[PDB]
């Protein structure tokens, strides 16, 4: 399993155990993630919300052929320690899915 | 099809079995909708354990590298051997196989396990728990993710 | 199956004074029991509630019980003592054809009585 | 006999009657009498009585009846959204819309016959029944966007009046009726 | 005429009768022959002979019969849901049904006219097959329960035993019939 995230807490996930990259960016996490998809092996990837919102966006081809990678949007080191409501993305999860977008 | 009194009595048949399979998905549909409505407050609960959870690592990570310095915590960082006991089985939702993700690497596989210092093993704990905590939240959504297609189909 | 003239011969000082709406309950059950016994073939007698699955094993009994009653002769007494019977693997509360006096009369007595000659 | 208004003889009625009360059979299984189709019955003799109706009855009566169907047409096309998904979850202003349906429903469509006091009904206390439940929709409606008690609305004492006016005497009506006017009024611009 | 049986002969027919044979097409098309009709044909003669199949073919004969038509029913009754959302749809409990109906159809039913052992079938051989399908289905019922998947159930080798005892010569079935009975228990005891 790998990661994409800020450098500092990359080498965290590192020394966790996990692949993790430094980035800054949304074009150069975009293209290593698709450089990691093509090769066979670990299918799961982590990004954080400030380089990709929509991860199936990226590999939205790649995917309509073969939907058993996991792709997982997570939170960064600067949106961790000023903190959210996570009932937004619950909002947006369930336009998504039903289209209906309403849920009280 | 030629007009006899038996070919409209199959078709008038075929009219009730029709109207009957509609009644039966309609049904179908209002239970997929039900246990929708619970997996989605399951991954919402998980959803913000995740993030104290993520907080909490940042912070001994952060510390760990201000006060002991980058030297020690890279004095095993260097050569860290990445997890690659992946599980990749599947598990049935309706119809459909969907998988689960662990992970079976040992503890005390990287070089100096001992704890002497206090950051740099606290910041190891605490994203312990937090690659343990993290599976259920891609569980529940990767479950949400194929209920909401299930409905779709449905309708 | 209908009769329109049902209502005016049952009541008090004719039958039993729980008749109509047993039958009603009786109906109404059966009504829910026969749409759920179709649905579990898709679903599953797992993905069910607790009570649908009561209504569930309610209808088969009905079945076996209250219209397969072979060459027998029975009186009106015993077939309400047999829809009692049924009814009582029902919970309380979901009986809502039915008044809380006759409840407290009649509901509670176990079909084994009957189980050793249906 | 077939359920389908297509049969001959209703084909050949259709064509030369002015009012049209068709019946429903599901709404007799729900035990609400009258059982009424109002989405499907019809009357062209509106607009000439109009002229009668506000010269005798009230001037503000053919814009609150108006209100009234519009409120009912409204609340029908809500019905597929809680086909799909419940109604605790839908909005705050759509739950009141058809908690407001609901409520015109059963304390003004409902007429037992059988019942010996809910076989008539004139048409003074329709129009007051009307009246109150247009001026109780509007100030809860108003009373949602004042942000306060927004779920206690529900379940003010009001609605106990409401349902009161259906059981009034025609001589007592004038005073439940000016008990219920300003019992709304002391609710909702004196509770918050 | 035409394959119609509101043709007026047939209907003076049907009242008479005490049997009713009734043919299809479909099935005649596919050369599945004899090609009855099993859902539009009865007889009135079931009750009255069962005193005489107890004494001369065996005491549970009926029984037997009784629980075939009943598992020909139940396929017939979830045929309606195949037909809405394919067979792939069905939990296995109800694929094992599917499974059982068509091996019944296919071994049973089926009988061949010009063949040189299918021409004749007597009662006892009759009664044995039926005996192999319901121990067959017995043991496959018990087997869903032990999490076992039907999709490895249809592959065991006794599939093809039961298939074509039809073709085994009248004397020589009391011994097949005995091997396949064992073979039955057999198999299923090492399955998981």
């Amino acid at each position: 399993m790998a990661v994409i995230a800020d450098p500092e807490t990359a080498q965290g996930f590192r020394l966790a155990g996990l692949e993790g990259y430094g980035a800054s960016s949304a074009e150069e996490a975009q293209s290593l993630l698709e450089t990691l998809v093509e090769r066979g092996g670990y299918a799961l990837v982590a990004v954080d919300e400030a380089l990709l919102p929509d991860p199936e966006r990226a590999v939205e081809r790649l995917m309509r052929g073969r939907d058993l990678p996991v792709l997982l949007p997570i939170a960064g080191l600067k949106e961790a320690f000023q903190g959210h409501d996570v009932e937004g993305y619950m909002r947006e999860l369930v336009r998504k899915t039903i289209g209906f977008d309403i849920k009280l | 099809v030629s007009p006899t009194r038996m070919n409209l009595l199959q078709r008038r048949g075929q009219l009730r079995l029709a109207q009957k399979g509609v009644d039966l998905l309609k049904k179908k549909r209002d239970a997929l909708v039900a246990e929708f409505f619970g997996l989605v407050r399951e991954a919402m609960e998980a959803r913000k354990a995740l993030d104290q959870a993520a907080k909490e690592a940042y912070a001994a990570l952060l510390l760990a590298q201000a006060f002991d310095g980058p030297e020690v915590v890279a004095g095993a960082a260097l050569g860290v051997p990445p997890l690659e006991g992946v599980e990749a089985e599947v598990e049935n939702v309706w119809g459909s196989k969907v998988p689960r993700l662990k992970a079976t690497f040992p503890d005390g596989a990287l070089l100096s396990p001992v704890g002497t210092p206090a950051y740099t093993l606290e910041a190891s704990r605490a994203f312990r728990r937090y690659a343990e905590a993290l599976i259920r939240v891609a569980n529940t959504e990767t479950r949400l993710k194929k209920i909401g297609e299930e409905i779709k189909k449905t309708t | 199956s209908l009769s329109r003239l049902m209502n005016n011969g049952v009541g008090k000082g004719k039958t039993r004074e729980d008749h109509k709406q047993v039958s009603d309950q009786l109906y109404s059950a059966y009504a829910n029991g026969v749409d759920i016994r179709k649905l579990v073939a898709i679903i599953g007698e797992d993905a069910l509630t607790e009570n649908d699955r009561r209504y569930l094993q309610f209808a088969d009994a009905f079945e076996r019980f209250f219209i397969n009653q072979g060459q027998q002769n029975r009186s009106i007494e015993e077939s309400l003592q047999i829809a009692w019977a049924l009814l009582s693997m029902l919970p309380q509360g979901e009986l809502k054809r039915i008044s809380k006096d006759h409840i407290g009369k009649y509901y509670g007595q176990k079909l084994e009585e009957i189980w050793g000659a249906p | 006999p077939g359920g389908d208004m297509s049969e001959p003889v209703t084909q050949s009625t259709l064509r030369i009657v002015g009012a049209f009360w068709r019946l429903d059979a599901s709404l007799a299984f729900r035990r609400h009498f009258p059982a009424i189709n109002w989405n499907g019955s019809y009357s062209l003799f509106t607009s000439a009585l109009d002229p009668w109706y506000r010269e005798n009855v009230a001037e503000d009566y053919p814009e609150l009846r108006d209100a009234i169907s519009e409120l009912l047409q409204r609340e029908a096309g809500l019905q597929e959204i809680v086909q799909l998904v419940g109604p605790d979850a839908l909005q705050d202003a759509e739950r009141l819309v058809i908690e407001v349906g609901r409520i015109i429903r059963e304390d003004f469509l409902q007429q037992n016959a059988y019942h010996e006091v809910d076989a008539y009904c004139s048409m003074k206390k329709a129009y007051g029944i009307m009246k109150m439940i247009l001026a109780f929709y509007k100030e809860a409606e108003a009373a949602i966007k004042r942000g306060v008690s927004i779920d206690e609305i529900l379940q003010l004492p009001v609605l106990e009046r409401i349902g009161r006016a259906r059981y009034v005497s025609e001589e007592e009506f004038p005073a439940y009726f000016e008990e219920a006017m300003k019992e709304i009024q002391g609710a909702f611009k004196a509770l918050a």
